[PDB]
RNA sequence: ACUGAACUCCUCACACCCAAUUGGACCAAUCUAUCACCCUAUAGAAGAACUAAUGUUAGUAUAAGUAACAUGAAAACAUUCU
């Protein structure tokens, strides 16, 4: 409806002509869904492309300094120390942990690590993503966590703070090779369709019904 | 003062008056059915209820004939009266129109209400219908009726 | 909230009770016709400087009447429907120069009055008065 | 004419507060049993009334479409047909008119 | 103005008067200055006289902070915690000794208007008056105009 | 002694409920689809027991909160306050309905078990009631009646109608009080050992479980107060506007049993009557119920 | 714009109070609180209160156990004021018995042990205790400190000042502060009584006396709302005490407070504490 | 110009601990600029203060004023958003704590009145404000009866005393 | 015989009640010079201080939500009618 209002009311523009460029750090969305079960060469050309553009590279370490920016990330969510956050977190990972939780706090404790974190896949992108490239890596977690979430009012709107509760993800990090200043940061998740839903919220809820225009359907 | 005045000023005058109410007539006996102020309606429904009376006499009449000529200025309704409604209410006697209270108009904030002859064809309108016999009074009323019926 | 009875019953049973509220007003009615056989007070005959109790009507119009003398008079018609009487006071009570009567005018409707009203109209027999 | 002395707060605030000058809340409102919304008990619903409006504007749209022009109004009786609908021996002379939709219950 | 300002009863703290005295200043607090003509007045003071102004006074403490200001101060702490500061911004130095001794001589509380010049918190000997004190009394205590 | 008994009776009833919602799981979840033709296709999630068609209608707007009384299950009438166990369908019901009959029995139980608890609290300390259980009865039976038998020195003895006038203020201070109905399904054996004493209300349980194939019973508890009803009840006393005792009757087998049964009538808020109708309505219901 | 920034200064500062006003911050203790000298605080409050002892056992009484926990604890991530608080509070219990006995001999020991408990209660102590200025130099993990652990604060003060200077001086100290705190509150307004006419009863029992009866004195406004009696206890055709009231039975009991008190000897018009 | 009642609701209180008080939910609201005058917004506003959300809809949609309709798409918003986005549970569980209007950035223009006099126009724009707040309303506070009189009045003659000496 | 003042006494301290006019001791805020630096000092200078001019400009009140203003009727909003 942008253009056809534009069009309507006379706000005629020319393209946008200039030599910059809006730089970017995180492409949009995933490469390669690793489509979890119900419980390879492409990879290691993957790491093998990862070494040549970062020859400081180690997989078997990798597990573990993801654990570490996973549950420093939950603790730079609940002292709200937003600069690090982004500075360890992609700008497609920021909204969507960091939009819902405004007017209200959080508490995300790390108990232990039942299974230790495991890769799982490697992805490379091809060089044409604005003349630079970007790599994926894919990380099954099994721990163990507590969560509690206080409104506005600071009254819990559901679960409980000394609890834990054994918890399966899938999470994703990736990191821009062009630049060498780009590190490791978490990117999105695959919340796969076999998987059981969370606990749902102490409170009550309804939803308002088909609004029936005055027209009897 | 006014003291048995049953007229109401409604106009710039007394042909303002019946003008407007003739308007509002040619308007209501073709649609049976008409939204208007409640007070020009509430004079409405006499006038309509009279000239139905007048009209029951048939079309031979030239009194009548003369009387609907000046009332309706439309000139195709009166075959239509004279053809329709009084057959329509041949067995009525009384209650010929229905007229009730309706929201205010948009702009003007003004009281409104709905006239309509009875027995039309269109859809009805949500009518407010009295308590339901099945409730808890009505049912104890029922009972002691049934109560006084079975002493006398 | 305000409401009044008429909304919340039946078509069916609103002509019972309206029928069934006439029966039992001429039913009262009719039984207070004669004090005669109820006990009346003491009755004593008329002395100077006494005075007798007056009464409620309902002018209807008026009419002419013709004298002897072939002289008009405009002269008013009064009419009397029930015109009971309602309560008596001694003139110790009302600590004033004369005892005190109260008197009823129109019977209407027993629905449009209130509760204490209705009471005292209950246990003293009669319809209401407005 | 003409004032001598400004109108203090206090007593202006006392004028235009005093509670005739106020709105009066009106304990005259239920809710409609069939459509679910609020109406003033001696007024119709408006909801209802609104959808009554619309289908009679839809009928007379019909009915004007049908008569091809003003002073076609006919000297007889007329009845609305919904689809799935034959007319009846009663409404064997009477006129007919059709209409593109389904019946609705609280319409005969 | 008495009905613009608040007001207050006669009263000491904790019956300061009858028991051993103690004089309710607590804590003093200096703060003057190096240099600036305005805080002369004050390091004559505290140059001096203070020296024997605590020697006088050992259950009075005194702090002194000695750092730039334009107006120097000085701020009584007492036993209830009444804080009050004044200025002795270009002040002599017998004023100033005036000053801090009736601050000594003062007591934890704001001055404010006195409803009366004197409390006694039990003020009545031989009864509080009532009417029945200088009247007698009846034969049976019987009321006027009554029988039995 | 019955104040004990009775405090004794609120601590197992209070114990059983709290049993009752503990043994329930936490945080569970139902999806419960509206009817009617008011407010159509919504959908509520609520506590499987926790949540109440009271918490419905909150949901939804005070005006059902206030108006509504009863509620259909599935084509079955509920309890207000009494939590929803599973999905199913969910309509409410008022006294300005087509079929109000099931609210109009609900209102005629609930006003039978506030006269039996008032009667039962009202008289001396020294004397003994022993109840027998609320009657149903039609409505155009013109009165909620309630059965009875006492002590035996008093059996001559008839309540006068200051003994009535006194019943009636009574049961308008309770309705000013205001308490709800706190309802709870329990088990035979509950029922026996919290109604040991009364071999009346011990029978009328063993018939209710009898059946009921799981026999299974519901209970209902006006504050203090706890009496068995074959149907659901009314949210809040409240709702009742008007309310009194029209008479009393004592049947012909007395000689092994006193049969005293006390007789009131009364009507809600949503429908008040007139000051002359009411008077006549009483001396109706000052008649003798045959039954 | 107007130049010049004296007037912006000064505002500034108005503003500030204005502020501080609004949303005031909780308050603080102030030995944290700037321009602070421990040592010199405990010295000069000594002399203060006209005392000289040793600077050790007065900072064994100001300290407490939930200092030292709180302190160990964050060392982690000396001696408390127990002993020192319970001889303290000993002492004064037998010594202000001592004087209140020795000053009102007819005094249950009852009475007169409800009356000391009360000397002793938290909320006096702590009032006085405030008013001389030791809230701030006790040792407290919780602020403000509580008023049970001010007064075992207190108690302990008055301990260390025993052992120290002596039992007589502790007994002037003692005496002057709490008696002087005690002058205005008066028998039963810091000793409650129930039934005080049939505490009269017992008591003038024990004297053997006639039980006497309660008539009305004087009377006024009767059937008025505002009624006035005064009752006259009268023994054996002799009156004790006369007592005013709303109605009788507030009078009779007012006559048999007053009775009371004038046989117990603590009458408002009694001989004043000698010092 | 200020805007204090937008962030009104951008507090976030600490968390609640289990045995304490349930807090009540606030929640602020307020439209701008509105084309109606103060004298009669605040009737309305006096109108719907201290009652609940259900029966101030409707006294509004019954009521036949302008602004009513204003006022009751306002409260319609507040109600939706603070159940989408303050955690109200019931919807109809609120009630006003207080409803109010204020002038806002006004214009004028020129009337013309006889004999070359003008007069000034200033059209008049005011903004609404309204705080909702979870729970059943309050009580309104009953008349005091004969008995609050008699007592107020008896400890009025118990607290005086003599004056002006001892 | 008493009551009865800013008179007089009484404890303390005192320059602290007249128009126009005249003589004196201080001082607010500002710029400059030199100090000082949570706002000050000593000197000079001056566009140097407003409860009032049917005072000027801007805003907001009272009068006042008052005086005053406006859209012919019905309906498919196509048309028709007065
Ligand atoms: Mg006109
Ligand atoms: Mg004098
Ligand atoms: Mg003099
Ligand atoms: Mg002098
Ligand atoms: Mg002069
Ligand atoms: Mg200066
Ligand atoms: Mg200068
Ligand atoms: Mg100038
Ligand atoms: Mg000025
Ligand atoms: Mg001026
Ligand atoms: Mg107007
Ligand atoms: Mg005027
Ligand atoms: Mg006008
Ligand atoms: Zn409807």
């Amino acid at each position: 409806f942008a253009m056809q209002h534009a069009r309507k009311a006379g706000l005629v523009i020319p393209p946008e002509k200039s030599d910059r460029s809006i730089h970017l750090a995180c492409t949009a969305g995933i490469f390669d869904a690793y489509v979890p079960p119900e419980g390879t060469m492409a990879s290691q050309v993957s790491i093998r492309r990862i070494k040549d553009y970062d020859a400081n590279f180690k997989i078997k370490d990798f597990p573990e300094k993801a654990k570490d920016i996973f549950i420093e990330a939950h603790l730079c969510l609940n002292n709200s120390d937003h600069d690090r956050l982004h500075t360890l977190v992609t700008e497609h990972c920021f909204p969507d942990m960091t939009w819902d939780i405004k007017y209200k706090t959080v508490r995300w404790s790390f108990v232990e690590s039942l299974e230790p974190s495991h890769v799982v896949q490697v992805r490379c992108s091809s060089m044409m993503n604005q003349g630079n490239v970007y790599g994926q890596i894919t990380v099954r977690m099994h721990t163990r966590q507590t969560l509690a979430i206080y409104d506005r009012f600071g009254r819990l709107m559901y679960g409980q703070e000394d609890v834990p509760k054994d918890v399966l993800e899938y999470v994703v990090f990736e990191k821009q090779l062009t630049n060498p200043y780009g590190s490791w940061r978490m990117h999105t998740k695959i919340v796969p369709p076999w998987a059981p839903p969370k606990q749902p919220i102490l409170k009550t809820v309804m939803i308002p019904g088909p609004q029936l225009k005055p027209e009897e359907e | 003062i006014s003291h048995g005045r049953v007229f109401r000023r409604m106009g710039l005058g007394p042909e303002s008056r019946i003008h407007l109410l003739r308007n509002l007539l040619t308007g209501l006996v073709r649609h049976e059915r008409i939204e208007a102020p409640w007070a020009r309606v509430d004079e409405m429904r006499g006038y309509a209820e009279k000239l139905i009376d007048y009209g029951k006499l048939g079309d031979t009449n030239e009194r009548a004939m003369r009387m609907a000529d000046f009332w309706l200025t439309e000139k195709d309704l009166i075959p239509k009266l004279f053809q329709v409604l009084a057959p329509r209410y041949k067995d009525q006697t009384g209650g010929y129109t229905r007229m009730l209270q309706i929201p205010n108009r948009s702009l003007d904030r003004a009281k409104m209400a709905v006239i309509e002859y009875k027995g039309n064809c269109l859809p009805p309108l949500p009518l407010p219908r009295r308590d339901s016999h099945l409730t808890l009074l009505n049912q104890l009323l029922q009972g002691l009726r049934q109560d006084l019926r079975q002493s006398q | 909230s305000g409401t009044w009875w008429d909304e919340h019953l039946s078509e069916e049973n609103v002509p019972f009770i309206k029928q069934l509220v006439s029966d039992e007003d001429k039913a009262q009615l009719a039984s207070k016709l004669c004090p005669l056989k109820d006990e009346p007070w003491p009755i004593h005959p008329w002395e100077p400087g006494s005075f007798r109790v007056g009464l409620i009507a309902l002018k209807l119009g008026m009419m002419p009447l013709w004298t002897k003398d072939g002289q008009k008079h405009v002269v008013t018609l009064l009419q009397v429907q029930d015109c009971h009487v309602l309560k008596y006071t001694s003139k110790e009570n009302c600590n004033g120069k004369m005892a005190t009567l109260s008197v009823g005018g129109k019977t209407v409707s027993r629905f449009r009055k209130a509760t204490s009203i209705l009471e005292f109209y209950r246990e003293l027999g009669l319809p209401p008065k407005q | 004419a003409a004032p001598k002395n400004r109108r203090t707060i206090e007593v202006n605030r006392c004028r235009r507060r005093n509670p005739q000058k106020l709105i009066k809340v009106k304990n005259n409102i239920d809710v409609c049993p069939e459509c679910g919304h609020l109406k003033q008990k001696h007024v119709l619903c408006a909801y209802c009334y609104e959808k009554v409006c619309k289908e009679t504007a839809e009928i007379r749209r019909q009915i004007g479409k049908q008569e091809g022009g003003p002073f076609k109004a006919p000297t007889i009786e007329t009845v609305v047909l919904y689809t799935g609908e034959t007319p009846s021996e009663q409404d064997q002379g009477k006129r007919i008119i059709e209409r593109d939709r389904k019946r609705p219950s609280w319409f005969t | 103005t008495a009905r613009g300002t608040p007001s207050r009863f006669l009263a000491s703290v904790l019956h300061n008067g009858l028991g051993r005295y103690v004089q309710q200043l607590q804590r003093l607090s200096f703060s003057v200055s190096r240099d600036g003509a305005s805080s002369r007045g004050a390091r004559e003071f505290v140059e001096r006289e203070v020296i024997d102004f605590a020697r006088r006074n050992p259950g009075v403490v005194i702090y002194v902070n000695s750092r730039p200001c334009c107006v120097p101060r000085v701020v009584a702490e007492y036993l209830n915690g009444a804080v009050r500061e004044e200025s002795i911004h270009c002040k002599s130095v017998e004023e100033i000794s005036t000053l801090v001794q009736k601050l000594a001589d003062q007591s934890g509380l704001d001055v404010i208007r006195i409803r009366k010049p004197f409390h006694t918190d039990n003020p009545s000997i031989q009864g509080q008056w009532h009417p029945f004190t200088n009247k007698p009394t009846t034969f049976r205590g019987l009321r006027p105009r009554e029988v039995q | 002694s019955p104040t004990e008994l009775t405090e004794m009776r609120n601590d197992l009833f209070n114990k059983e409920k709290a049993r009752q919602l503990s043994l329930t799981p936490r945080t569970e979840k139902i999806e419960v689809k509206h009817v009617g033709k008011t407010d159509p296709g919504t959908v509520f999630v609520m506590n499987k027991n926790i949540s109440t068609p009271y918490s419905c209608a909150m949901h939804l707007s005070e005006w059902y909160c206030r108006k509504s009384i009863l509620a259909l299950v599935d084509g079955q009438p509920w309890d207000m306050y009494k939590p929803l166990t599973k999905s199913c369908e969910i309509k409410f019901l008022t006294f300005k309905d087509c079929d109000p009959g099931e609210v109009n029995k609900a209102y005629w139980r609930s006003c039978a078990m506030m006269m039996g608890c008032v009667i039962e609290r009202a008289f001396k300390d020294e004397y003994m009631v022993n109840l027998v259980r609320a009657p149903e009865v039609p409505v155009i039976s013109g009165a909620f009646c309630y059965d009875v038998v006492l002590d035996s020195k008093l059996d001559e003895w008839m309540p006068t109608k200051e003994n009535l006038r006194s019943f009636t203020k009574d049961a308008h201070a309770l309705i000013y009080k205001d308490l709800p109905f706190e309802t709870l399904e329990v088990e035979a054996k509950v029922a026996l050992e919290i109604f040991q004493h009364s071999k009346y209300k011990v029978d009328f349980i063993e018939e209710k479980a009898s059946q009921n194939p799981e026999r299974i019973v519901k209970l209902h508890r006006i504050g203090d107060f706890i009496d068995v009803s074959e149907g659901p009840l009314i949210p809040r006393t409240s709702i009742c506007f008007q309310y009194e005792v029209s008479a009393v009757h004592n049947l012909q087998p007395t000689q092994p049993s006193l049969i005293r049964r006390f007789q009131g009538v009364s009507l809600p808020v949503h429908l008040r009557a007139h000051f002359t109708i009411w008077d006549k309505l009483l001396e109706r219901s000052r008649k003798m119920v045959t039954e | 714009v107007k130049k010049g920034f004296r007037a912006a200064f000064r505002f500034q500062k108005e503003l500030e109070r204005q502020r501080l006003l609004r949303c005031p911050p909780p308050p603080v203790r102030r030995s944290e609180k700037p321009n602070w000298d421990y040592h010199a605080e405990i010295q000069a409050f000594g002399h203060r209160l006209q005392e000289n002892f040793s600077l050790d056992l007065l900072k064994t009484a100001f300290v407490n156990s939930c200092y030292i926990k709180s302190e160990e604890a964050k060392r982690q991530q000396l001696k408390s004021n127990q002993e020192l608080s319970e001889q303290g509070t000993s002492f004064s219990q037998t010594c202000l018995t001592q004087f209140l006995e020795d000053e009102y001999p007819d005094m249950p020991t009852e009475g007169i042990k409800n009356l000391v408990d009360f000397l002793t209660g938290e909320e006096v102590v702590c009032h006085v205790a405030r008013n001389l200025a030791v809230e701030q130099l006790t040792l407290s993990e919780e602020f403000p400190v509580p008023p049970a652990v001010l007064q075992q604060t207190f108690f302990a003060v008055i301990g260390a000042l025993l052992q120290s200077s002596g039992p007589e001086r502790t007994a002037l100290f003692i005496r002057d502060f709490l008696i002087t705190q005690m002058t205005g509150k008066e028998l039963f307004e810091m000793w409650k009584i129930i039934n005080p006419m049939g505490l009269l009863v017992e008591e003038l029992k024990k004297r053997n006396v006639s039980a006497p009866e309660s008539r009305l004195t004087r009377q006024s406004g009767g059937t008025t709302a505002l009624p006035l009696y005064f009752v006259g206890l009268y023994c054996d055709k002799k009156l004790i005490a006369e007592g005013p009231g709303e109605t009788v039975l507030v009078a009779e009991e007012e006559a048999a407070r007053v009775a009371l008190r004038k046989l117990y000897g603590f009458t408002e018009n009694r001989r004043p504490w000698n010092y | 110009i200020s805007r204090k009642w937008e962030k009104k609701n951008k507090i976030v209180y600490p968390p609640q601990l289990p045995g304490e008080p349930r807090r009540p939910a606030e929640i602020y609201h307020c439209r701008r600029q509105i084309k109606y005058s103060k004298d009669k917004m605040w009737y309305l506003a006096k109108l719907i203060r201290g009652m609940s959300i259900d029966q101030a809809l409707a006294q509004l949609e019954f009521n036949d004023k302008k602004g009513a309709k204003i006022i009751k798409e306002v409260l319609l918003e507040a109600q939706d958003m603070a159940v989408r986005d303050h955690n109200v549970e019931f919807r109809s569980n609120l009630y006003i704590a207080e409803s109010t209007s204020g002038r806002g950035q006004c214009l004028k223009r020129i009337r013309y009145h006889g004999r070359g006099r003008f007069g000034i126009m200033e059209k008049v724009y005011c903004h609404y404000f309204v705080k909702l707040v979870e729970g059943p309303p309050p009580p309104p506070e009953p008349p005091k009866t004969a008995v609050a009189h008699a007592k107020e009045y008896i400890q009025q003659l118990r607290s005086r005393t003599i004056v002006h000496t001892l």
